[PDB]
């Protein structure tokens, strides 16, 4: 569409997709190998009742 | 009863009498592999002796 | 609950045009479905339906045993008259 | 407008393109332009396996031949994007004037 | 062993034909391809007794085909593409990298 | 499966050696069926 | 074999079979090359009598 707002038009196109979990078998394993940083340290952080 | 469906039933009964007749004839094709190992196994006894 | 619905895209080529026009409250207890638009509305416009989008029904490969690697290793021959035989020998000369 | 846009703004640059296919993923793609999945309910596909079997010998049950017929469903997922034109912008360059 | 052909075609196009119109709208279902096996099921009507021996159509003369810049990487006995798209279609985005 | 005209025509081949594990588990509706039915006619 | 059953009718079908070990001595040998996993876990149970 096109807003009648200022700014120009800015609409949003949208464009609709689906999919199916194809072959009976498994169908791509992924495998996790390296680790780039711990999000969270090994900290000292106490728990706190 | 011959009219369009009665006619249809009857071929869907046949497909699956032939991929039955279809797969117990090909058993006894793999049924002999299966009886190769069964005694090839009272022979053969293990390399380390 | 209720029959599925009314088809639009039907009586857009209508079988037959009825012969009698009345109010149709007047036999409102009648039928199953029944939809008493204003001159307009919203779901008179929208399409809807589902697909069957294509099987997949695998074949399985008959295996030849001859088309196969271990029947080299045995003798395969026939004998039509296994049932009827109750002793067999070979006899090995050496 | 569009009479130019359909030969300079449909095509004849990249300055950064990428097309799907051009790239080495859609060997795990099926693609396939069903322009009318907006309207659908559900979208079904059947599978159907025939598993095969092995004579077994002697005293053992008796391998029966089994079939499997089963049925998935698609999943939407309805995907966005996001424009800017600007004002002063479109309506100057798309016919408002000059 | 790198620069493979890819195909350039979304591949397909399921439209709304006239088999497939008049089903949509009309019986509130569709199937991919009701011209064809509309006219499988009436053709194995007249003459059966199986076949069966078929995916119940294929043939349309060619995909075409495209060579494009990539990378394949022999592993194993497959030879298996490789790719990485942190340049590709991720650079300077803010999409986080999948 | 659900339906029984469509999968007389096979619109594609099944590559797969899946049992009633994984791709069985994962279904909206499956039927194991023996080879005597009643309900496919 | 037609012999009969509820809710179908069962074909079976037999396939009589015979096999001799041809050769002289010894005409096949196995040899375990690997081990797949261990079945048993390796004890920590006394024998109760």
């Amino acid at each position: 569409a096109r807003h009648e707002t200022g700014g120009g038009v800015n609409f949003t196109l949208t464009q609709p997709r689906g999919n199916v979990d194809l072959g009976v078998g498994y169908t791509a394993v992924a495998a996790t190998g390296t680790v780039r940083n711990p999000v969270t340290d090994m900290g000292n952080l106490p728990q706190n009742f | 009863d011959g009219t369009g469906i009665s006619l249809h039933r009857q071929l869907r009964a046949i497909q699956q009498l032939a991929r039955n007749v279809q797969a117990v004839l090909g058993a006894f094709e793999r049924g002999t592999a299966d009886q190769m190992l069964h005694v090839l196994l009272e022979k053969a006894p293990p390399l380390a002796l | 609950r209720d029959p599925p619905g009314y088809r639009y895209a039907a009586a857009i080529l209508p079988t037959g045009s009825i012969l009698s026009t009345i109010e149709v409250a007047s036999h409102r207890r009648l039928f199953d479905f029944f939809a008493a638009v204003r001159s307009d509305e919203n779901s008179l416009y929208d399409v809807e339906f589902d697909a069957l989008l294509g099987s997949y029904c695998n074949t399985l490969s008959l295996v030849r045993f001859l088309e196969l690697g271990l029947s080299v290793a045995c003798v395969c021959t026939k004998f039509p008259e296994l049932a009827y035989m109750n002793e067999g020998r070979v006899q090995f000369e050496v | 407008d569009v009479e130019f846009d359909a030969l300079l703004g449909s095509y004849c640059n990249t300055l950064s393109l990428v097309r799907f296919l051009e790239l080495g993923l859609s060997v795990a793609c099926v693609c396939t332009k069903f322009p009318e999945l907006a309207y659908m309910n559900e979208g079904r596909v059947q599978f159907e396996v025939h598993q095969p079997l092995i004579a077994r010998d002697g005293p053992h049950p008796v391998e029966q031949p089994v079939h499997n017929y089963m049925t998935k469903v698609i999943d939407r997922r309805a995907l966005n994007a996001a424009f800017s034109l600007a004002t002063e912008a479109i309506a100057l360059l798309t016919g408002e004037a000059l | 062993e790198d620069t493979e052909a890819d195909v350039p075609v979304t591949y397909g196009e399921m439209v709304l034909n006239g088999a497939n119109l008049v089903t949509a709208l009309v019986m509130g279902k569709a199937v991919r391809s009701l011209d064809d096996v509309g006219r499988h099921l009436l053709d194995m009507q007249e003459e059966q007794l199986e076949a069966n021996r078929e995916t119940l159509d294929e043939l349309e003369s060619a995909p075409q085909t495209t060579r494009v810049r990539a990378d394949l990487v022999a592993i194993g006995d497959r030879l298996v593409f490789l790719e990485a798209l942190e340049r590709r279609i991720y650079a300077a985005t803010n999409v986080p990298y999948p």
